[PDB]
RNA sequence: CGCACGGAGGCGAAGAACCACAGAUUUCCGAAUGAGAAUCUCUAACAAUUGCUUCGCGCAAUGAGGAACCCCGAGAACUGAAACAUCUCAGUAUCGGGAGGAACAGAAAACGCAACGUGAUGUCGUUAGUAACCGCGAGUGAACGCGAUACAGCCCAAAC
RNA sequence: AGCUUUACUGCAGGCUGUCGCUGAG
């Protein structure tokens, strides 16, 4: 497929979102990415 | 043009507007359908006035048979615009009245002799 | 108002541009073009640029391999920052 | 005395006779190679108009609209239907065709809004009408004791909720007493069923 | 912090210029710095950098420039 | 120094945080309006429809949204009638158009406890499941009046 | 529920008369 600037910014995003919460956060909240996407088992949109 | 059933040659016409700027100036003059079709009716009408490109002819469709049965004596203008000029408007006029001429009810009579035999 | 260059895009390969063939790295903001990229960089730095590239980058941003001309140095311009 | 307006009116009582018939022999022959919805400089029934609210003024538009004559133009149903609900033929729209003319006219200018309407005659297949409207946002109009009153935003549109002349009668609100019960205050807090 | 909103209405309308190019290039070269993982930093300036050419900015339309 | 109790660091007596009011900034798509496009792009823009008009987009209007309410149009069927067609469900569901903070109505070509009487209009209570409708089946179903609420009455067309 | 027909009842559509558009001798 071709994708566009567009499509790609979103592609990006979609990328960065899928990373961890950051190993400080569960300590300042004295203790999960309910949206960790993986490529295969999951569907994004477009 | 439905009201209209006889033509009045240019050089009548411009005779006709010439006294009606006289008789603006000098004797009394109604200006506009309203103030016309009351003279006619009121009687004080000597010579009145028709445009010819009235736009709807309803405006003063009237006017000849109501002067017919009256006496008085009517003339068309082949123009709006020029009998609103000599009647001394800055507008057009469908129709005029010369209500009692003066110093034209020479020419007046004329003008109304030189029609009823234009027929 | 957005601004042209964001940051240095510093990594091994940037490096090596830099050593190798007097190339500077930019992020830069997508709505640049190469002769806008170009001359913010001259003026930022005072050298002259030869020639700009461009890429639509997988992070959202866009990144620029500027080279320099042979009268400038990479390593020093980027040396002061 | 009579006024001359008197004389439009009188004509008019009988579009069929007189002079007024051969003008509408003669009009109706450019008026069907006009639009839908033609900018007239004059109102063509004056006395009418004037009787409405219209005024030489600026800000007072005209407008001669032509809508087809008949009943509904309906679609045969495409599903059950009990007898009574078959129908197609007979069937008859509840806005009279000079609402309908009201609404075109209005869409035509949407900055405008309809003071009133009247009928202009018809020939076999068409209807015409003449819609007054008016610019509420003209200060010519903004200042005149007697049409300001359409200005107000509540009166926004007001062709389209029925408060038009022809639309207060079309809804049988002519009516005080025997009659009304169901038309007044409005069709819809009634049921419906006026 | 450093910089004080008198400190900014006391400026003419060319020295808030200036001072803006001055307070955008310590950014830029604080994010060089930060791109470069340099740790030499002090975060609280990168963010004070912010909201002072905020201010400037927000002073230079006050004033009318 | 948000949710959010980390680390580093910073801000605050030049009175910060925080709250109220007012103002600044406010990317792109979006009614979306220069043109095109799955949020981007291409070469000055009220696109489109209108009013006024210095007839020049010069001055203006419309567009779309909103929980439901409101007004104007289009308008079923299951169902009930122990079947079913009129009837009923119901002018309901749903659809089209449109306004406001509320809508709509409204100063009698009224009422008609018929009177030597009432006196704009909504609405509430009642009148009443009365009158009226109806395979006179099933079902459907007001009004005048009265007691209340709130009260307010005017402007044109024409004559001259 | 789908289908059929000289089942019951209706609805489109076609044919035809009439009125309007529609006038002169
Ligand atoms: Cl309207
Ligand atoms: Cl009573
Ligand atoms: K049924
Ligand atoms: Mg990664
Ligand atoms: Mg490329
Ligand atoms: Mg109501
Ligand atoms: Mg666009
Ligand atoms: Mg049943
Ligand atoms: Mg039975
Ligand atoms: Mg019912
Ligand atoms: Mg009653
Ligand atoms: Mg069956
Ligand atoms: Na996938
Ligand atoms: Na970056
Ligand atoms: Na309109
Ligand atoms: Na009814
Ligand atoms: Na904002
Ligand atoms: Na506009
Ligand atoms: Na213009
Ligand atoms: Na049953
Ligand atoms: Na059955
Ligand atoms: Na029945
Ligand atoms: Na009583
Ligand atoms: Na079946
Ligand atoms: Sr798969
Ligand atoms: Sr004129
Ligand atoms: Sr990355
Ligand atoms: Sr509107
Ligand atoms: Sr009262």
């Amino acid at each position: 497929g071709k994708k566009s600037k567009a499509t790609k910014k979103r592609l990006a995003k979609l990328d960065n979102q899928n990373s961890r919460v950051p190993a400080w956060v569960m300590l300042k909240t004295d203790r999960r990415n309910h949206k960790r996407r993986h490529w295969r088992r999951n569907d994004t949109d477009e | 043009p439905v009201y209209v059933d006889f033509d009045v040659p240019a050089d009548l016409e411009d005779d006709a507007l010439e006294a009606l700027e006289v008789a603006r100036d000098t004797g009394a003059v109604k200006k506009g359908t309203n103030e016309t079709t009351k003279s006619i009716e009121r009687g004080s009408a000597e010579l009145v006035f028709v445009a010819e490109d009235v736009q709807p002819e309803e405006i003063v469709m009237h006017i000849p048979e109501l002067a017919d049965e009256k006496g008085v004596p009517f003339i068309f203008v082949e123009q709006q615009d020029d009998l609103g000029h000599a009647a001394g408007l800055e507008v057009g006029s469908a129709a005029a009245a010369v209500t009692d001429a003066g110093e034209a009810d020479a020419d007046v009579e004329d003008i109304a002799d030189k029609v009823e035999e234009l027929r | 108002s957005w601004d042209v260059i964001k940051h240095p895009h510093v990594t091994e390969k940037a490096m090596n541009d830099m050593d190798f063939q007097n190339k500077l790295q930019f992020a830069v903001d997508d709505r640049a073009s190469k002769g806008e990229v170009a001359d913010a960089v001259e003026e930022q730095y005072d050298v002259t640029v030869e020639q700009v590239n461009t890429q639509n980058t997988m992070d959202g941003e866009k990144k620029a391999v500027v080279r320099l001309s042979e009268d400038d140095d990479a390593q020093e311009v980027a040396s002061r920052i | 005395a009579r006024s001359a307006y008197s004389y439009i009116r009188d004509a008019w009582e009988n579009p069929g006779d007189g002079q007024l018939a051969e003008l509408q022999w003669q009009r109706q022959q450019e008026w069907r190679n006009e639009g839908a919805v033609e900018r007239i400089e004059r109102p063509t029934r004056l006395d009418k108009a004037r009787s409405q609210g219209y005024k030489a003024k600026q800000g007072v538009i005209v407008a001669r609209v032509s809508v087809r004559k008949g009943s509904a133009r309906k679609r045969r149903h495409k599903a059950g239907r009990r007898s009574k609900r078959q129908g197609v033929t007979r069937i008859t729209r509840r806005k009279d065709i000079q609402r309908v003319a009201e609404e075109r006219a209005s869409r035509t200018f949407p900055n405008l809004r309809v003071l009133n309407s009247y009928s202009v005659g018809q020939d076999g297949r068409q209807k015409w009408h003449e819609v007054i409207l008016i610019d509420p946002n003209h200060p010519a109009i903004q200042n005149d004791d007697d049409l300001s009153w359409i200005c107000a935003d509540d009166q926004a549109d007001r062709v389209f909720r029925g408060l038009t002349g022809a639309g207060r009668r079309n809804r049988g609100l002519s009516g005080k007493g025997k009659g009304s019960e169901k038309t007044r205050p409005s069709l819809r807090s009634n049921g419906g069923k006026g | 912090t450093v910089l004080h909103v008198q400190e900014i209405r006391d400026m003419t309308p060319a020295e808030r210029e200036a001072e803006l190019d001055d307070l955008k290039t310590e950014l830029l070269n604080a994010r060089a710095v930060q791109a470069a993982g340099g740790a030499p930093e002090n975060p609280g300036r990168i963010k004070e950098l912010r909201k002072a050419i905020a201010r400037i900015k927000t002073i230079q339309g006050e004033e009318g420039d």
